[PDB]
């Protein structure tokens, strides 16, 4: 029932390198999730 | 005939009896579900 989000930001074909993603937010939203979609600003 | 308006007024007044004065009520109901107990009541003592 917990939605966990880890994030990392880097100022740069994905680059070849190692970077560890630290935790950002942990939320007890608790709903069921099966698919997802993205939003753009245009 | 036989038709009335079921909503009647309480008509509170300061000169009424103890039982005829308005007494606000607040009811709390507690629900426990399949959620990670997001509401809780925690005392912490000073450290040594
Ligand atoms: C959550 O969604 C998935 C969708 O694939 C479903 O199979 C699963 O039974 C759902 N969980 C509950 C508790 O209904």
């Amino acid at each position: 029932g917990y939605f966990k989000i880890y994030s990392k930001h880097t100022p740069i074909d994905l680059p070849q390198g190692f970077s560890a993603l630290e935790p950002l937010v942990d939320l007890p939203i608790g709903i069921n999730i099966t698919r997802f979609q993205t939003l753009l600003a245009l | 005939f036989n038709c009335y308006f079921p909503l009647r007024s309480y008509s509170f007044r300061p000169t009424y009896g103890v039982g005829h004065q308005p007494y606000r009520v607040v009811v709390l109901s507690f629900e426990l579900l399949h959620a990670p107990a997001t509401v809780c009541g925690k005392k912490s003592t000073n450290l040594v």
